[PDB]
């Protein structure tokens, strides 16, 4: 029974720090280019 | 570590020296655990 | 996200030239051209990644790395490398 | 699967073709567009030329040394004085806008070299320092080394990308190598990067456009000397609030 | 009811990937070790293509490297001494809040270029020998614009509507959550321009970098008192930071900070790798060969 | 519903036969098996040379008198030069494997005398120190005392096992007597027991295998002196992982 | 319809990639597999250590002259020394294995050469005799000539193959060409061939491997004159029974 994540304050900020909301998305910083390349390809063909 | 495989050959009026360059990174299973404070800058006064 | 590492950490070695690993013709065979250690905490040329930085920033890390060689000699010049890894327990090898 | 190595790129007026192209790098996988009503602050309703200003522009030719440290450009200032471009950049006090970066270096199939180009948002230009405390001027860079103009200004200390971070690293921004073997291009789109939805193409400069040579350019004897670095940029969405009477600076 | 929702509050595991197995592969027109980095993508290469492996059921946690367990730790970013004696009489001082003061906040914090974050703010006061006698401290946010103290006595302590902190030094830290304050959509720790237009041909240059959107006024600490008490106080403030957004990373900071508000580095520049004797060199004896 | 006295254990191109048998201990109730998928951490193929190293090898023959303290083996150390065992342990960085340790001493209906057979794992041997203080050299002991090789070492002081834990609790740990007026030998599977999936067979000795006399060997003149103890074991489900140049040790 | 010119060859823990292949000889069209229960005569379980034997192992690199003639290898005797193929080798009485032999020779594109990359079944090596009768010691060739090791043995008279068979009609085996101009390499899956399942890895080698310059490496000053040629083999299901004391020759 967990008793947690409860806010006693009436301004939304006063709450405790939001950690339920990993998300993990590398593409945008790993492969920024148009012309998606398969790993089995040679990309410069 | 990097050994020659064959030489590295070139034609005639081509440098015969270049360079390499490694590009190190993670791969998709990677993972850290246990955050600390790093060791990579010191400091021995506020920056005022 | 994949950055240089710095494996001609030597010492004179200055600047933009510490980023290069060079290669030229060899007038003997199965000669080492270079080598560096994979641990990416330990000072050395993964200090200068990205994954070495924010590696120090943790006590434990996990998984597969990976180091990407780019050749940036001309177009004419031609050759073959191997690149071992070598797991622990054995210091670098002597021979290819 | 793969990337050809042809592209052509047509905007406005003006056209780019390569036959040596790696690919097009779209920073953060975001195209440029414009401000959604959603995110918009200011009332006035804004001016959107879009062929007259969104166009390729061929700015500055800098010649590649073996001894060459590399240059950067601030790309709302190396825009801000030519064209129907500088002009709306002048007159209006609001300003936001994508672009297309576009660096060519060719060189002979016997030249070696490789080139990083990167676009580094809010690349804040460091001075260095003789260890001096009592905040003496050279404490801050003169505006010729933050706002270079068209003409960029050349990197003092290229190690350290003239801002005290490491050059290996500046890989996480969105870069591109010329590698004289392989491309004699590199493509960036840049999205419009800004705490803010519009802002003054004067005062602030959003991306930093740097060019530095990693392996230095090589050749023998009897290969061309002069290897020319030029490069060109075109806005993409840009649009301009706030008319007034045009300030130059 | 609300029940379900304070069940589901545990920190729920998400794991690194997984490996599948994999075989040899003898053939043509499939390269996956082959890469062109000038396209500036990473290599997208697996271990399943390059080597034989194993299937591998990971179960290691990735959630404690999200950006706001990485950040959501309190750090010092000022110290704020009340100097009460000796040649300074005030009984109080007025603290410009700049969080770039203190190296391990401010590498961590310029991790990234744009951020959006409320933050926790703990006062750790004591005196020099590190007691806590009972001292009325008066802790007060003065906002940009608001009317600055100069004195122990002056009006502005009233704090009619200034937020104002009444503590002990004995009581335990005083803590206050602060919201995202700034006119802008995030803070900026790097802004490439000046604040206002003009010639920008000063000898000096010192307004270069300096985005008003970050500079969110001053904190004012006081001893209520009724006149000096001989008695230097130090009070250390912590930020935590929660609800973060982080955009645009950058680059480590590699060279040693100079000035507060300014990337400045020393001529003498270091090595982001230390130096070994050779580029076939490294520091690793291992075990004995068994034939050599 | 009871157990036979006689035995066959057939593992590899190895047969070990024997009529005055007290049982098989199967320690911990479980038996040697390969590293699940859902608790392995390497992810190289592991090798698995099924019978040329799943098998068994006699390794050391020790004489039992009337004075002696008893004598130990470390598992993977004992095994680390011999056969195939003991080639994929040095050219492998990894390995893990059970055993089915054997020992054998037989004598005539008029000896007595009984060992204790036991496998310890993680049997740390410890040194006896002269009440020495200063850190001395005496105070750890040295490599021959904690990896005895194939020929093991004898017991100094067998009491507490060398290592300041009383034999009279080394029944906790899976063990077997031989007791000469009732059998001949003593059986003891091992699987494989580590915080870890794999180990370095070099490095790290998971079990300590001990035969030590409780009641001392007794006879009359004219018997055989000449009482022997022998030690065969075998690996089970062996693996190897790490594949390198041979390392000793 | 065609074969690509890249190519990456996998096996064990080894990977070869080559960009300028021809393609992949399967020598009689057929795979190397174990032995069929129907075809084998040995009833003792063989072993079978799938990738610490089966991978890719460098041996010898041999520089190409203008005026070499060629060398030749044993596919048995080249591996019986290194790695865990050679322990299994010598512990082990009967053996079978195909191969996969990949030759790598590179040079720029203003050398000129072609090599002959054949594997020949049952090698027998001849001696060239100075037509001396009385069945002198010169009748019959050393063993440094019939087995010659890791090094190889470098051609007395490739014309006739040091065999009295012409070097014409010796693409009559599975062989492969390095043009220089052409490829770089030379790959050649060869399956157990053998008139018995298993055989001794010591006495008998069942694959000859020559390596002859049918056109002399010509080129012009200024070119890189070390060009070496290196052989890489690995073993492709490979079998062994028949434990006993490794035996070395
Ligand atoms: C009762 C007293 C409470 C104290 C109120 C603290 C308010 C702090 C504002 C939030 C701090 C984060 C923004 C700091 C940015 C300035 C850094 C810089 O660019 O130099």
């Amino acid at each position: 029974i967990n008793f947690t994540n409860i806010n006693y304050y009436k301004d939304s900020y006063a709450a405790s720090a939001s950690r339920q909301d990993f998300a993990q998305d590398p593409a945008k910083f790993t492969r920024p280019v148009l012309d998606a390349i398969r790993e089995a390809a040679a990309p410069l063909q | 570590t990097i050994w020659y495989q064959t030489n590295f050959v070139v034609p005639p009026d081509t440098p015969t020296e270049a360079n390499i360059i490694a590009l190190g990174a993670a791969q998709k299973n990677f993972t850290l655990k246990l955050c600390k404070d790093t060791d990579e800058i010191q400091q021995t006064a506020e920056y005022q | 996200v994949e950055t240089i590492l710095e494996v001609n950490n030597t010492t004179g070695t200055t600047g933009v030239s510490r980023l290069l690993i060079p290669v030229r013709a060899q007038n003997n065979v199965d000669q080492l051209c270079a080598s560096f250690q994979v641990d990416p905490g330990r000072n050395g040329p993964w200090q200068s990644t990205m994954v070495g930085q924010i590696c120090r920033y943790y006590t434990q890390w996990s998984g597969s790395l990976k180091v990407t060689f780019m050749f940036t000699g001309s177009f004419m010049a031609t050759g073959k490398m191997l690149i071992a890894y070598t797991p622990p327990g054995s210091a670098q090898p002597t021979t290819r | 699967g793969y990337s050809d190595r042809v592209a052509q790129l047509t905007v406005g007026n003006s056209t780019i073709t390569t036959q040596e192209a790696a690919n097009i790098v779209l920073s953060y996988g975001e195209w440029p567009e414009y401000c959604p009503s959603t995110d918009a602050t200011a009332v006035d309703k804004p001016t959107r030329p879009d062929v007259s200003v969104n166009r390729f522009y061929t700015l500055s030719t800098k010649s590649w040394k073996t001894e060459s440290t590399g240059w950067y450009w601030k790309f709302p200032d190396v825009l801000n004085d030519t064209g129907v471009f500088g002009q709306n950049a002048q007159f209006h006090y609001l300003y936001r806008s994508g672009f297309c970066m576009h660096v060519q270096c060719n060189a002979s199939k016997f030249h070696q070299g490789a080139l990083l180009v990167a676009a580094i948002p809010e690349f804040v230009i460091a001075a260095s320092s003789p260890a001096t405390k009592p905040n003496s001027q050279g404490l801050y860079p003169d505006f010729a080394h933050t706002n270079p103009g068209k003409d960029g200004q050349e990197f003092r200390d290229p190690y350290v990308l003239d801002a005290g971070i490491p050059l290996s690293q500046a890989l996480i921004f969105p870069h591109q190598w010329i590698n004289l073997r392989t491309n004699n291009c590199a493509t960036i789109i840049m999205p419009y990067i800004n705490a803010l939805p519009f802002d003054s193409a004067l005062n602030h400069s959003n991306f930093g456009l740097v060019v530095i040579p990693i392996s230095p350019l090589k050749y023998c004897n009897g290969a061309t000397t002069e290897v020319p670095i030029t490069l060109t940029i075109a806005p993409l969405n840009s649009e301009f609030s706030g008319l007034r009477q045009a300030i130059k600076q | 009811s609300a029940v379900s929702a304070l069940a589901d509050t545990t920190i729920s595991r998400v794991t690194a990937a997984n490996t599948a197995a994999s075989t040899h592969s003898l053939g043509t027109g499939r390269v996956p070790a082959l890469q062109a980095a000038e396209t500036g993508a990473s290599s997208n290469s697996s271990d399943e293509n390059l080597i034989e492996t194993r299937c591998v059921m990971n179960r290691n946690g990735v959630n404690e490297a999200s950006v706001e367990h990485f950040y959501s730790r309190a750090g010092l970013v000022g110290v704020v001494e009340v100097k009460d004696s000796g040649t300074s009489l005030d009984g109080y001082t007025v603290w410009p809040i700049d969080v770039m003061g203190f190296v391990q906040q401010r590498r961590k914090l310029e991790l990234s270029t744009y951020m959006r974050f409320d933050a926790e703010f703990t006062f750790v006061s004591n005196l020099n020998n590190s007691t806590t006698p009972g001292m009325l401290l008066q802790y007060m946010y003065v906002p940009p614009g608001a009317p600055k103290p100069d004195s122990r006595k002056s009006y502005q302590w009233q704090t009619a509507t200034n937020p104002s902190v009444f503590a002990k030094l004995s009581d335990p830290p005083p803590q206050v959550s602060v919201p995202f304050m700034s006119p802008a959509t995030a803070y900026q720790w790097f802004y490439d321009g000046y604040p206002t237009f003009g010639e920008h041909k000063q000898a000096t240059n010192l307004q270069y970098g300096q985005c008003p959107n970050n500079m969110m006024g001053h904190f004012a600490i006081r001893t209520v008192s009724e006149s000096t008490t001989g008695k230097n106080i130090h009070v250390r403030v912590y930020m935590r930071i929660k609800h973060v957004r982080a955009w645009v990373p950058r680059p480590l900071r590699s060279q040693a900070y100079m000035v507060k508000n300014y990337p400045t580095y020393s001529q003498t520049i270091t090595n982001t790798a230390t130096d070994r004797a050779s580029i076939t060199t490294t520091d690793y004896e291992g075990g004995v060969p068994a034939s050599p």
